[PDB]
C-alpha cells in the first residue's frame, strides 16, 4: 500500500512539474505513450492485483487527457481484480470531458452499469438508463412496472418490447437489446416459473429446438452474463419433480475442461453440490461444501469494508450454504437413520429459522424455501424402513414464504 | 445457566475473548463454543437484543486468507458456520456498526 | 523352462496354473519370441487370478500392444476378452485409446479382433439401458468413435 | 440512405475517387437524421472502402483503415488479428496486400516481418498461410535474400 501510494505521489509530483518543462507539441506526443502503456497493462495482466490496479487508475484522475483509457479492459479487470469504487470514479469522471459492435462512446454508460451490478448499488442502475440513454417510450414504462416491483406487467411490457418489428420513430440500439435481455432475465428471476426463464437463456445463446448447453463457452460475454441464470434455472427445475439430466451431462464436460474448472470452484460450490445431491456422491458433495465456505470468505475478505450492499448480498447465501452442511451431516448417520428422533429436533431448529423477511429480498427466501422443500422429499425415502406431519410442515413453512 | 440470569454482564468479558483471540486462538475456540452453547441453550427472546454487540467484533477474524493445538483454518471454517447456522435475521447485525451513520472515523484528511 | 508350458498349452486347463501362481512375480514377459510364447502361455483359461488387474493399473501396456506386426500380439487383446463380463471398465477407457489407432496400426486379424471387441462392448455396457447417473456416457461415444 | 445510392453510382462509374470521399462523410457523419443505418451497411461500407482504396493504390490510407477497424493502437498493431474469425476471413488479406506492397517500395517498418515471424509458429496459421499467401511471404522474403 505505501508503495502504491508513494508511485502515485511521485508520478504526480513528475508529471505537474513536467508543466515547467512546458514544451507544447511533445506532451500531447509522450502522453499517448503513457496511456498505451497503461491500457496495455490491463490488456495483458492475470494476476490482476489490486493495489496495482489502484495505482493504475489513481494517475488518470489526478491529472487529465488520459482519461480516454480504453473502458472494457479496465472494466473487465476492476470485475475480475474488485476495487470497484475507483473504476467507478474513474469512468465518471471520463464521463465529463466532451469530444470534438458498438461505435459510440456511449459504452461508457453500459461498463458503468455492468460494473454498478457487480457492486449491487441497483437503484442507480435504474437511474442511469432512467437518465433516458436509449430513448423509446416503451421502455421507460417497462422500468416505472419494475420499480413498482411489478415484474409481471414488465415481463410483457419488455416481451412486447421485443418481437415488436413494425418500429417506428426510429429504431433502438443493439445495446438496449442486451439491456432488455439482462433486465428480463432478472425479472423472470424475481417471478420463478424458470421455465421461461430457460427458454429465454437457451434460446438468446444457440438456436437448436431440443435446447442446446454445450456451446456455451464460445465467447466471454456468453458466460460472464449468461451462464449463471442458465445454470440456477435449471437447477431449480431439476429439483422439483424430474426432468432431463442435461445439466448433468453438461457438467460431466465443464470438469474436464481446465479452465472451467476454475472458473467453477470459483462461482457454482452450491450449485454444483445440490446437483450431485441428486446422484447421492455424498463424499463429493462434502467437498464441494467445504470448498464453497472458502470461496465465501475468500469473496467476502476481498470485498471493501464501507460498501454495505456488497457486503449483505454476499453475507446472505451462507445461511443456505449451512443448510447444505447441516443436510449432508444428517444424511450419513446410522443412528439416524433407523431411529426417529432427530428429524423432530432438525424440524423445530428449521421452524425458529428464517431470513428477516423484511431486511432480505425474495431471490434469497425463494432459494431457501426450496431447498427446504427439496431436502423433505428428498429424506422422506430413507425413513420408511408421525411421518405425516412431515409433509405438513411443508405447508406451514410455505405460509410463512406467503406472508 | 448462569448466562440466563444476566447477560449484559458477560457480554464484555466476550467480547474481549473474540477481540484478542485473534493473536491467541484458544480464546477464540472458547469463545465461539460458548457461542452456540448459548444460542441453543438460551431462549431466542432473552438473547436477540444482545447480538447487536456480541457479533460486530467478529468480523476481524474474517480478514485475511493466503493459501500448537488450536489453528486459524479451523476456526474461521467453524465461524462462518456459525455466523450462517445461527441464523439470517441474527447475523444481519454484523456489520461494523449495525444500521448506523457512526463510522467515519479513520477516513478523514 | 517357459516351453515346458507353452508347447503343454491347452492340456488339462483344470490344472495349469500352478506356474503362474510364482511365475507371475519372477518373469513378466519381453525380448519378442519369447514374449509371444509367454502370451500363449497366458492364453490358458483359468480363474486363478482375480486382483491381478493391479497389474495392468500399471500403464504401459499400450504401445508394447503393437511392438511387433500381425499375429504375435493377439493374446495381449484376447486378455481384455477373456475377462470382460466382471469389469468396470474404468481403465479400458484409455486402454481402447490406442485401439482407436490400431485403426492407424497395420493389422487385419488383429482388427477382426478389435471389430469383435467392439461389438461385445457395445452390446454388453447394455447401451438401451440409459442409466441417468452412469459414467458409461464417455465410454459411449468413444467406443462409437470407432465402431462407425 | 440516399448517399450510399450515390456512392454506388460513382464506384460503379470507375470514379474511385469520389467515392472514396462519399464513404468516409458517410462513416464520419455523426448528426444522422430521418433515422439511422445498420450495422451491417457499417460493414459494407469497411469492404467498398477497402476495395476502392484497393484500385487506388495509394495504400497508406489502405493501410491506416484496415489497422483501425481491426485494433486500437496509435503505433498501428498487427499482433492482435487472429483474435476472431471475421477478422482473418475479411481483413486479412487486404492488409498484407498494403503492407507488403508499401515495404516494396522504398523501405519502412518492418512489423510485418516481424509479424509472419509469430505467424509461421502458430500450427493453424500456417496451414492458412501455406493455402493462400505464396506470393506474399515469397515476395517478402525476397527483401532479405532468403533466397
Amino acid at each position: 500500500i505505501i508503495a502504491k501510494q508513494l508511485f502515485s505521489s511521485l508520478f504526480s509530483g513528475i508529471l505537474k512539474e513536467m508543466d515547467k518543462f512546458k514544451t507544447l507539441s511533445e506532451k500531447n506526443n509522450i502522453t499517448q505513450k503513457l496511456l498505451q502503456d497503461f491500457n496495455r497493462f490491463l490488456n495483458t495482466t492475470f494476476s490482476f492485483f489490486p493495489p496495482f490496479v489502484s495505482c493504475i487508475q489513481d494517475i488518470s484522475c489526478q491529472h487529465a487527457a488520459l482519461l480516454s483509457l480504453d473502458p472494457a479492459a479496465v472494466s473487465a479487470g476492476c470485475l475480475a481484480s474488485l476495487q470497484q469504487p475507483v473504476g467507478i470514479r474513474l469512468l465518471e469522471e471520463a464521463l465529463l470531458r466532451l469530444l470534438p459492435r458498438l461505435p459510440p462512446d456511449v459504452l461508457r454508460w453500459v461498463e458503468l452499469a455492468k460494473l454498478y451490478r457487480s457492486i449491487g448499488e441497483y437503484d442507480v442502475l435504474r437511474g442511469i438508463f432512467t437518465s433516458e440513454i436509449g430513448t423509446k417510450q416503451i421502455t421507460q414504462s417497462a422500468l416505472l412496472a419494475e420499480a413498482r416491483s411489478d415484474y409481471s406487467e414488465a415481463a410483457k411490457q419488455y416481451d412486447e418490447a421485443l418481437n415488436k418489428q413494425d418500429w417506428v420513430d426510429g429504431e433502438p440500439t443493439e445495446a438496449e437489446k442486451d439491456f432488455w435481455e439482462l433486465a428480463s432475465l432478472d425479472c423472470y428471476n424475481h417471478l420463478a416459473e424458470w421455465k421461461s426463464l430457460e427458454y429465454c437463456s437457451t434460446a438468446s445463446i444457440d438456436s437448436e429446438n431440443p435446447p442446446d448447453l454445450n456451446k456455451i463457452w464460445s465467447e466471454p460475454f456468453y458466460q460472464e452474463t449468461y451462464l449463471p441464470y442458465m445454470i440456477r434455472s435449471k437447477l431449480k427445475l431439476l429439483l422439483q419433480g424430474e426432468a432431463d439430466q442435461s445439466l448433468l451431462t453438461f457438467i460431466d464436460k465443464a470438469m474436464h475442461g481446465e479452465l472451467q474448472k476454475a472458473i467453477l470452484e470459483l462461482h457454482y460450490s452450491q450449485e454444483l453440490s445440490l446437483l450431485y445431491l441428486l446422484q447421492d456422491d455424498v463424499d463429493r458433495a462434502k467437498y464441494y461444501i467445504q470448498n464453497g465456505i472458502q470461496s465465501f470468505m475468500q469473496n467476502y475478505s476481498s470485498i471493501d469494508v464501507l460498501l454495505h450492499q456488497s457486503r449483505l448480498t454476499k453475507l446472505q447465501s451462507v445461511q443456505a450454504l449451512t443448510e447444505i452442511q447441516e443436510f449432508i451431516s444428517f444424511i450419513s448417520k446410522q443412528g439416524n437413520l433407523s431411529s426417529q428422533v432427530p428429524l423432530k429436533r432438525l424440524l423445530n431448529t428449521w421452524t425458529n429459522r428464517y431470513p428477516d423477511a423484511k431486511m432480505d429480498p425474495m431471490n434469497i427466501w425463494d432459494d431457501i424455501i426450496t431447498n427446504r422443500c427439496f431436502f423433505l422429499s428428498k429424506i422422506e425415502e430413507k425413513l420408511t424402513p408421525i411421518s405425516s406431519l412431515i409433509r405438513s410442515c411443508k405447508f406451514s413453512m410455505k405460509m410463512k414464504m406467503i406472508d | 445457566n448462569i448466562i440466563e440470569l444476566d447477560v449484559r454482564a458477560y457480554v464484555p468479558a466476550l467480547q474481549m475473548a473474540f477481540k484478542l483471540g485473534l493473536s491467541y486462538t484458544p480464546l477464540a475456540e472458547v469463545g465461539l463454543n460458548a457461542l452456540e452453547e448459548w444460542s441453543i441453550y438460551i431462549d431466542r427472546h432473552v438473547m436477540q437484543p444482545y447480538y447487536k454487540d456480541i457479533l460486530p467484533c467478529l468480523d476481524g477474524y474474517l480478514k485475511t486468507s493466503a493459501l500448537e493445538a488450536i489453528s486459524l483454518e479451523e476456526i474461521r471454517i467453524r465461524v462462518v458456520q456459525m455466523l450462517g447456522s445461527l441464523g439470517g435475521q441474527i447475523n444481519k447485525n454484523l456489520l461494523t456498526v449495525t444500521s448506523s451513520d457512526e463510522m467515519m472515523k479513520s477516513y478523514v484528511a | 523352462f517357459i516351453v515346458c508350458l507353452n508347447k503343454v498349452t491347452k492340456s488339462f486347463p483344470p490344472l495349469a496354473d500352478r506356474f503362474m501362481n510364482a511365475v507371475f512375480f519372477l518373469l513378466p514377459k519381453f525380448h519378442g519370441v519369447l514374449k509371444t510364447l509367454c502370451l500363449e502361455v497366458v492364453l490358458c483359461r483359468v480363474e486363478g487370478m482375480t486382483e491381478l488387474y493391479f497389474q495392468l493399473k500399471s500403464k504401459d501396456f499400450v504401445q508394447v500392444m503393437r511392438h511387433r506386426d500381425d499375429e504375435r500380439q493377439k493374446v495381449c487383446l484376447d486378455i481384455i476378452y477373456k475377462m470382460m463380463p466382471k469389469l468396470k471398465p474404468v481403465e479400458l477407457r484409455e486402454l481402447l485409446n490406442p485401439v482407436v489407432e490400431f485403426v492407424s496400426h497395420p493389422s487385419t486379424t488383429c482388427r477382426e479382433q478389435m471389430y469383435n471387441i467392439l461389438m461385445w462392448i457395445h452390446d454388453n455396457y447394455r447401451d438401451p439401458e440409459s442409466e441417468t447417473d452412469n459414467d458409461s456416457q464417455e465410454i459411449f461415444k468413444l467406443a462409437k468413435d470407432v465402431l462407425i
